[PDB]
């Protein structure tokens, strides 16, 4: 969607800080955790029944990382969406079948941990704006499914 | 099961509160979704007439108990309210403060006025409804509504719902709400699903109309209708102004609201004649930004006695005698100016397609479309003005162009000065063709 | 009929 | 369904997506060339007890398959409808059988006992409580019907019965019902997933038998057993109607 | 379905928040004006703007609620009932809205209380505020 | 075919099918009409090694969501017809960047330009780094497509 020149400026910058070999996976582990019926899809990792085996499996944090890039080619260029996300699309949509709406469940963990880690600082505006940001992905990913 | 209905603490015998008997027992029913139909069946049942029906309770105390009908949907020509679609009896969530109630009117005790903006079309809207005083909320209460009201008073327009301080006339406990009318109704009994009475009106009471007709000017007695004495209409009577009671502040607003342009001048000592009648005693202190003297502060006078011989005069800045004549229609023809009180022919020495549009828009008549050279409609058997106009195209009335009449050349008897218009109001200058540069002086 | 979904669940 | 299993085949052809007069989706399942049963309650959307059949069917929608839109003739409720909570639908038409769209077979054995397993599609919400965009499933078990007798309300025996029904409102529990668990993965079944069958798959030979139909869908999150009224006990009412 | 552990997690960390229930309710309120305009549309009436103080009231009220049902949380439904059904037939709320002010609240709750929030707690605290906007919602029709 | 996942790897495929050089090869439809009819294949994702583009991946013939205006298109060239050049900035190190390709005058849109894309354009043309994108306003050479 179209989006005023500050809040992309408050996202980016605030994007730069963010550490990209932890939080992403700290995200994934976390829908992992809270809604547990995502491991049916990723059970092929071993144990993802406590949260310890969780946060300790390397293999988790190493998709996190894939989807964590992935989220920031979609932040980079927001005016194409659709074609950015495209592949992915096909491949969670057609061969997995994944339901779209885990998706913002994720976007919306990420928020979250955004925001664990970013305390004060991660203000309602910002916030608000990153909502934008991952309802237009979750949105543009889920867009083959009509 | 044994069901009866009955109005309790109603004005009337078939107004009140709604009361349904019950295997012996009495309970109310809840206003939830409860329309026109529902009491409209309920007045035909007690065989009152039909014609206004309002929902609400009028005097009407909370009810105690059951409530027995909730969510009752009629189709109108049920001849009972309880064969209706409604919930389970005494199955409800409301609460006695939710309670229905019907005044079956045939129109001819609602009465509703302003009270207290100084004259009958402005103040705070008090309704007497059945003989209980209320007042208007202003939740939901817009310029839709205010037309409506202004209208079925005969007093115009809302212009405005504004403050205008006062000695008011307090209190009430009794409040009508509106949900929402589309405003093209005749009444404001006609708008829909108003509620009169029944529900804790919030802190931002007192909405309060002024409708056009509060004060009217007008200029009476001079050559050009912008010009002349000036007399006011407040209420129903007209009054002249003094002189001493009207700035160039007001002048200005006059000159505006009249759409008259800018004050051209004041003039006192009656220059265009005596007055006939009252005289206001009353000074409007204007600001000069005021869109109408409505809006104006007033002082009472100090001490003196005004007299007709006083009365305050106004010029604005504008000619409005032009007229097409020989055309087959009246939208083409030999364009003809009163001057020194003689109509004559205008030259067409300077006559331009943008000065015969202005005149075309002035006289309804559309775009120009085209300025036939030579005396095709006749030359006229009068003195040709020699009048250059420099109009843009754009003005509404050739008075608001720039006018040069002094050396002009000497114009040939057959350059008469003529237009041919669209003759369609309904065509008005779109932009493109204005050619990409325009040159103006300024300073 | 019963028993035959063109493509079945599994 | 707030979880999860997409359906991505089209598995489950004789699932159709009524919508009430209000925008309220809600299921409903095709068990004859002519007919689907529903609920009496989800039947009752947006009406008074009062209201009949002539003032119900022509205020809803149907759906089936994809967008496909049957129209609807009548509409009969059942006789108990505030105990054994059924309806059934008359489509104005026949429906072309063909892979997606086909009517389920209305069991003669009973699978009641715990133990077995079910599948329960659905139109119903999800954890953002919107209404689906797309239909979805879900398997359960069968729960041990006095586990959940002692879990909605207190009793067992009649005078000891309190409303401990976690949500708001209590389920109608008797011998014509039947409870089925919680998920493996403890998901459940929410607004919109009523009038859906509990579709139980027989593997010798081969079929998929309508035992109940879902007529509490409040549980969702917050209440461990779904409650299904089975089929085979209106078996012997549904062909007296049929007749009709 | 908040077993013995959530239910102890749910409480001890709402414990930590104490007195501060009240203002997060308000800046929870004031994020979903801001982030989803469509809930201002069940408060025509109310001041809207920045730290309101009928916001805060309100978020004062919704906070005592919530303190409330985690008092005695092993029977909220009976507690809350006056407010299921304020709700639900009386405002007529769409559940999508709950689930919305939910996730206000956890993010806002995270971000001023980093320390309690490992993901144990994220979960309980999602169940909890998940069973209580449905006992709201469930007597819808 | 749908422009939906067309990359390099496609279009130098499709060129080496057809025997031209896959040096550079670049997406996009130059002087090509809309199409009409049939979008036969989307998102195809090729490796770059298969010999047709229809072992690829695709979704089900036929079955698209894409429109005419999403059709994909390959340019195909061996370098030595692109050209690249500012003009309009009064020397020729600062201006409107022009290109020219298969004879083709275009320009490159502003989305997606940052000081990263200019300070690469200005070292190939041997300007040294980019300072900084303005106007400087000038009489300059219109327009493109
Ligand atoms: C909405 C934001 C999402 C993004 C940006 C994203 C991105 C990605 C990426 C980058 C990969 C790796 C692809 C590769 O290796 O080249 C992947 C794989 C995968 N995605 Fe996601 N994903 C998202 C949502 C989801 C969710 C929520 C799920 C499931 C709950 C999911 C299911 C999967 C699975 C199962 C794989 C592994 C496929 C395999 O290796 O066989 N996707 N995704
Ligand atoms: C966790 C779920 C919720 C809780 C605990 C809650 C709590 C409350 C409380 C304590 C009140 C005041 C009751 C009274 O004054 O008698 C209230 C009223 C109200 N609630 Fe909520 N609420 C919830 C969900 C929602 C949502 C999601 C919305 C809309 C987005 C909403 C809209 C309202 C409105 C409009 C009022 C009336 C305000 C007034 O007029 O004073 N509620 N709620
Ligand atoms: C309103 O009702 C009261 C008694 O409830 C009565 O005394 C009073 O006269 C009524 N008002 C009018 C205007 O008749
Ligand atoms: C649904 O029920 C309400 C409550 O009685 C009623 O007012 C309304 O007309 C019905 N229909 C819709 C579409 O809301
Ligand atoms: C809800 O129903 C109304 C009234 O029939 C209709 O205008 C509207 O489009 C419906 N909305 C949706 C989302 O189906
Ligand atoms: C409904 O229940 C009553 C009470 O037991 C019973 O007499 C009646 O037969 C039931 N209806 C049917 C259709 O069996
Ligand atoms: C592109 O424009 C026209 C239309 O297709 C074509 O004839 C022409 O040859 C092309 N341009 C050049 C520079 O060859
Ligand atoms: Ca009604
Ligand atoms: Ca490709």
């Amino acid at each position: 969607v179209h989006l005023t020149p500050e809040e992309k400026s408050a996202v980016t910058a605030l994007w730069g800080k963010v550490n990209v070999d932890e939080v992403g996976g700290e995200a994934l582990g976390r829908l992992l955790v809270v809604y547990p019926w995502t491991q049916r899809f990723f059970e092929s990792f071993g144990d993802l029944s406590t949260p310890d085996a969780v946060m300790g499996n390397p293999k988790v944090k190493a998709h996190g990382k894939k989807v964590l890039g992935a989220f920031s080619d979609g932040l980079a260029h927001l005016d194409n969406l659709k074609g950015t996300f495209a592949t992915l699309s096909e491949l969670h949509c057609d061969k997995l079948h994944v339901d779209p709406e885990n998706f913002r469940l994720l976007g919306n963990v990420l928020v979250c941990v955004l925001a664990h880690h970013f305390g004060k600082e991660f203000t309602p505006p910002v916030q608000a704006a990153y909502q934008k940001v991952v309802a237009g992905v979750a949105n543009a990913l889920a867009h083959k499914y009509h | 099961a044994d069901l009866s209905l009955r109005l309790v603490d109603g004005v009337t015998e078939c107004s009140g509160r709604l009361e349904v008997r019950f295997q012996g027992e009495w309970g109310t029913i809840c206003d939830d979704g409860w329309d026109s139909y529902d009491a409209a069946v309920a007045c035909k049942q007690l065989g009152c007439p039909t014609a206004v029906t309002a929902i609400g309770r009028v005097n009407a105390s909370k009810g105690f108990g059951h409530i027995w009908l909730d969510s009752v949907s009629c189709q109108g020509h049920e001849p009972a309210i309880w064969q209706c679609k409604h919930h389970e009896w005494g199955k409800h969530y409301c609460n006695h403060n939710e309670d229905a109630g019907v005044t079956c009117s045939d129109g001819s005790d609602l009465e509703l006025r302003l009270r207290g903006g100084g004259s009958r079309c402005a103040g705070t809207v008090e309704v007497e409804i059945q003989r209980l005083l209320g007042k208007v909320c202003d939740r939901g209460w817009g310029l839709k509504e205010a037309d409506v009201v202004c209208r079925q008073l005969g007093c115009g327009s809302a212009l405005k719902t504004s403050y205008q301080v006062y000695s008011k006339i307090q209190a009430t406990n009794t409040w009508l709400f509106l949900s929402s009318c589309n405003g093209n109704e005749t009444s404001l009994w006609d708008c829909k699903n108003w509620q009169w009475g029944g529900l804790t009106c919030d802190h931002y009471e007192e909405a309060k109309i002024t409708c056009s007709a509060h004060r009217e000017p007008r200029l009476v007695g001079g050559d050009i209708p912008c010009s002349g004495r000036v007399e006011v209409k407040h209420g129903d009577t007209w009054g002249s102004i003094c002189d001493s009671d009207f700035s160039l502040e007001a002048a200005s607003v006059l000159c505006r609201e009249l759409q008259c342009g800018t004050v051209v001048s004041i003039l006192g000592g009656a220059h265009f004649g005596e007055g006939n009648g009252q005289i206001w005693a009353e000074e409007f202190q204007c600001e000069g930004h005021e869109s109408h003297l409505s809006l104006c502060p007033v002082a009472p006078r100090p001490e003196g006695t005004c007299s007709h011989s006083r009365d305050v005069g106004v010029v604005c800045s504008r000619y409005t005698e032009i007229r097409l004549v020989n055309g087959k229609t009246p939208c083409e023809g030999r364009v003809e100016l009163k001057t020194l009180g003689a109509w004559g022919s205008l030259c067409n020495s300077h006559w331009d397609i943008e000065d015969a549009h202005v005149l075309c828009q002035q006289l309804k008549c559309g775009v120009a479309l085209s300025t036939p050279g030579g005396a095709r409609f006749g030359k006229g058997n009068g003195q040709i003005w020699r009048h250059m106009f420099h109009c843009t195209g754009t003005e509404q009335h050739m008075g608001d162009c720039p006018v040069t009449a002094l050396g002009a050349s000497l114009c040939p008897s057959e350059q008469v000065a003529s237009v041919i218009c669209s003759g369609n109001q309904s065509q008005t200058l779109s932009s493109c063709c204005i050619e990409s540069g325009q040159l103006r002086l300024v300073n | 009929v019963c028993g035959k979904p063109k493509n079945p669940a599994n | 369904i707030l979880g999860g299993h997409l359906d991505a085949k089209g598995s489950f052809p004789w699932q159709a997506k009524m919508v009430s007069h209000h925008n309220l989706t809600t299921g409903a399942t095709l068990i004859n060339e002519q007919w689907l049963l529903t609920t009496a309650k989800n039947l009752f959307l947006n009406h008074s007890e009062n209201a009949t059949a002539k003032d119900i069917a022509p205020t809803l929608t149907l759906y089936v398959g994809k967008k496909q839109l049957v129209e609807i003739e009548k509409v009969v409720l059942h006789p108990n409808y505030s105990q054994v909570d059924i309806g059934l639908i008359k489509l104005k038409q026949k429906v072309s059988v063909n892979e997606r769209v086909m009517p389920i077979c209305l069991p003669s054995k009973d699978y009641a006992e715990v133990g077995r397993v079910g599948y329960v599609s659905g139109w119903g919400r999800n954890a953002n409580f919107k209404f689906t965009d797309h239909l979805k499933y879900v398997m359960l078990p069968v729960a041990d019907q006095d586990q959940c007798i002692r879990h909605y309300e207190g009793s067992t025996v009649p005078e000891k019965k309190t409303p401990k029904s976690p949500v708001g409102v209590q389920p109608i529990l008797n011998e014509h019902t039947f409870c089925a668990g919680m998920s493996k993965y403890q998901e459940d079944t929410c607004y919109g997933d009523a009038g859906s069958a509990f579709a139980v798959h027989d593997l010798e030979e081969d079929t998929w038998y309508a035992t109940g139909i879902l007529s509490f869908d409040k549980s969702c999150a917050v209440a461990e057993y779904g409650v299904y009224v089975k089929v085979t006990s209106i078996q012997d009412w549904v062909q007296k109607t049929i007749a009709e | 379905v908040l077993s013995p552990a959530d239910k102890t997690n749910v409480k001890a960390a709402w414990g930590k928040v104490g007195a501060h229930a009240g203002e997060y309710g308000a800046e929870a309120l004031e994020r979903m004006f801001l982030s989803f305009p469509t809930t201002k549309t069940y408060f025509p009436h109310f001041d809207l703007s920045h730290g309101s103080a009928q916001v805060k009231g309100h978020g004062k009220k919704v906070a005592d609620a919530l303190t409330n049902a985690v008092a005695h949380v092993d029977d909220m439904p009976n507690a809350l009932s006056a407010l299921s059904d304020l709700h639900a037939h009386k405002l007529r709320v769409d559940p999508v809205n709950f689930k919305l002010l939910s996730h206000c609240l956890l993010v806002t709750l995270a971000a001023h209380l980093p320390a309690e929030f490992t993901p144990a707690v994220h979960a309980s605290l999602d169940k909890f505020l998940a069973s209580v906007s449905t006992v709201l919602t469930s007597k819808y029709r």
